[PDB]
């Protein structure tokens, strides 16, 4: 045991102690026991945020040119540089142009900008933007990502998904590069920091099943049948509530299945903007917990999928002290999309396909043809084992890795 | 029912200044009026070794056991300790210096019955 | 709280301890919340010299 | 009201210098003038192994029940111990060397009232 | 002012040699001249489970309340806990071997007023 330790204030030795909870400024363990750790030390937030190369840097707006919408060089509100673009329009849509002073060529590239929403109102109060370049015979080729209040409130990088080409468009002949969005009553958004990366690797495919519902048997035998793996979005506190979503057991057995892996997803399912900060960190820190005693490891306990999609800055901040990696939600393909390298592992989307698997297919097909990440989602309640069956052979036919999100990470 | 107020029982301390480089505090029971005493204080002003010795003589050291109970280092106390020692068991409390250098040594706690 | 853990020396059952410094030879711990690291695991001296 | 200075109760120690390397030093309550003790302290001077007995004889040690309590490493003090004993209930308290070499073995503690 | 020696209340302990795969110690405060006890130490040889009980009738047990304390694995003590009974309020401390083999159990504490 020894003789009391150094100092003033209660000191003691002990041979062997037992607590609920300690407390304590230094630690000093010569070997330590504990794999299950809550608070992790990595802060995954500005990590990939200066991945790549800046394309365009907005730093000097002689080189832009409206064709629709209007256009300043913000200098009171900065995300990288000495200013940002304010974009801003009126019963109408944006559509800002940089003419290259060469040919470009952007073969196995892709794209990543910086955005922040002040406003946008109308038919919605969000925006599809568009990154549309423009080749040597006035072709398109698009990527896009979405403008959203809660996600958009702070500036945060977007990582843009392909989304349409113009039939024979010379990707080694870019000309001009756009920025666009839909038309709108109301826009007002700042951009800054266009960045390329690095995509020339395969193209690759993640899907998560999202609130464990019982139809993930019928999931895990369907996906099973080509070696695709399955993330659960995990609650546990859903686990033997119901018929309707599975048992402890019949979780810890589909996790025992080599493709099956587990993510978390909050112990009740507490989304941001339903319950505050404190309610959502309780309920992201007991649903690592409970998983980590149903044996959910390290690398795969490491990532979270937002509850309803919903997230902010807010949510962001907190959960970085839990988990390196987040997903939200959206119902089109280039929501699924991302470039290899991502540059924000927390604002970027997936696609469902609880609503019939047509923009998911189609995102696995252009995660094959531009060489890009698809991330794609359902629910199995709300999905039919056919339409399972119709996305697993999607992804068997394509020229896709199909992908854990643990390996999507070690990637970056 | 009667009411009494309990004082705790006589204060002990042992204290040099100045201890040379491998020289000691000998705190011996016999300096107490009960015979025993419970160190719990050692306060030590640079790193000492603490060794509890039996001695051979009923009223001198003559080493017969001795246990290096522990190495403290630098300046500080441990503090709330119960080492214990008496006259009739011969037993001596040593906290010797190993600083390299002179410290001053003061030691406190509690006589005990014997 | 439960009883106290086996051994002989000092042993003792807590629900809730405060510390300025703990000195553990093993620790157990269930849930850690220690994301700031001061020592750290990795040696990287020599992982690098034969590549 | 009434005030009362209380000093603690009567100092044990048992000890062995030079314990041979299976050999104990077997604690006996019946040293003790109230026929109980409690250890507090085992300064063990090397590896040791603690063990508790109940003897089928009022004042020799015959095994009956035996548990082997704790085992310490190395040089040292386990301070802060309630291990008790007494002469009526038979129970005996044996600190045995493991060290591979001789050994000083201090033990102390307070008798209790059976 | 007046001083006084205190020696620690009555020594109390219950044991058993050999107790069967799922037999218990029945600890009973009856035993105590006081009528309570306060348990610090349990040394049991093999895995027990800790129980509390209290008794509807004053002499005997017969189980009305009943609550597992704690459980203990292999051979070892849990020592300085304070785990309470008394005949008056029927409260009974039983240790029940779970080791799929005989044990020995060595409880040890203190009396206390009722
Ligand atoms: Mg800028
Ligand atoms: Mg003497
Ligand atoms: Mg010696
Ligand atoms: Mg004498
Ligand atoms: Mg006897
Ligand atoms: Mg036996
Ligand atoms: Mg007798
Ligand atoms: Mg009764
Ligand atoms: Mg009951
Ligand atoms: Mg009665
Ligand atoms: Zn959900």
């Amino acid at each position: 045991t020894g003789l009391n330790p150094d100092g003033l204030g209660r000191t003691a030795a002990f041979s062997n102690t037992s607590a609920e909870s300690v407390s304590a400024v230094d630690a000093t363990i010569d070997r330590l026991y504990a794999q299950d750790r809550i608070e992790i030390p990595t802060d995954s937030r500005q990590l990939f945020s200066t991945r790549g190369t800046v394309l365009r840097n907005f730093e000097d707006l002689s080189g832009w040119t409206a064709n629709i919408g209007s256009l300043s060089a913000e200098t009171s509100d900065v995300y990288v540089g000495s200013q940002s673009a304010r974009l801003t329009a009126s019963s109408s849509a944006v559509d800002i142009r940089y003419s290259f002073g060469t040919a470009q060529d952007f073969t196995g590239k892709g794209f990543s900008m910086a955005l922040k929403r002040i406003d946008v109102s109308g038919s919605s109060d969000s925006t599809p933007i568009k990154i549309r370049l423009v080749d040597g015979n006035t072709n398109y080729r698009t990527f896009s990502a979405r403008c959203r209040p809660g996600g958009g409130d702070e500036w945060g990088r977007r990582d843009f998904g392909f989304e349409s080409e113009d039939t024979g468009f010379d990707v080694t002949n870019v000309q001009t590069m756009t920025v666009t969005t839909n038309s709108r009553s109301s826009i007002d958004i700042l951009v800054d920091d266009i960045r390329v990366v690095d995509s020339s690797g395969t193209g690759q495919v993640i899907v998560t099943i999202d609130d464990v519902h019982t139809g993930d048997k019928t999931a895990a035998e369907v996906f099973g049948r080509y070696g695709i793996p399955i993330g659960l979005a995990a609650n546990a506190k859903f686990l033997d509530q119901s018929s309707s979503k599975l048992t402890t057991q019949e979780f810890k057995d589909l996790l025992a299945k080599p493709h099956v892996y587990a993510v978390n997803h909050g112990y009740n399912h507490y989304d941001y903007g339903s319950y505050s900060i404190d309610e959502i960190e309780d309920d992201v820190i007991r649903g690592k917990y409970e998983l980590q005693d149903l044996g959910v490891r390290e690398p795969n306990i490491n990532h979270y999928v937002y509850p309803s999609g919903n997230y902010a800055q807010e949510s962001i901040d907190m959960l970085s002290n839990y988990h390196v990696m987040s997903w939200g939600t959206g119902a089109e393909s280039f929501d699924a999309l991302t470039p290899n390298q991502l540059t924000s592992p927390w604002h970027n989307l997936r696609c469902s396909f609880d609503s019939g698997t047509a923009e998911a297919e189609q995102a696995v097909n252009d995660a094959a043809t531009y060489n890009q990440t698809a991330h794609i989602y359902f629910h199995s309640d709300n999905v039919t084992q056919s339409e399972m069956e119709s996305v697993a052979q999607t992804i068997n036919s394509a020229d896709v890795t199909p992908i854990t999100l643990m390996d999507f990470y070690n990637q970056q | 029912t009667d009411t009494i107020v309990n004082v705790q029982g006589s204060f002990f301390s042992a204290s040099a200044s100045g201890v040379a480089d491998t020289e000691s505090l000998l705190i011996d029971p016999q300096d107490a009026k009960f015979g025993a005493i419970e160190i719990h204080n050692i306060a030590h002003g640079g790193s000492v070794d603490v060794e509890l010795l039996t001695s051979s003589d009923d009223t001198e050291l003559v080493e017969d056991a001795a246990v290096t109970l522990d190495s403290f280092t630098g300046e500080g106390i441990s503090q709330g300790n119960q080492i214990e020692a008496s006259d009739n068991t011969n037993t001596y409390i040593r906290i010797t210096n190993t600083s390299g250098g002179a410290i001053d040594i003061i030691a406190t706690g509690r006589e005990v019955s014997q």
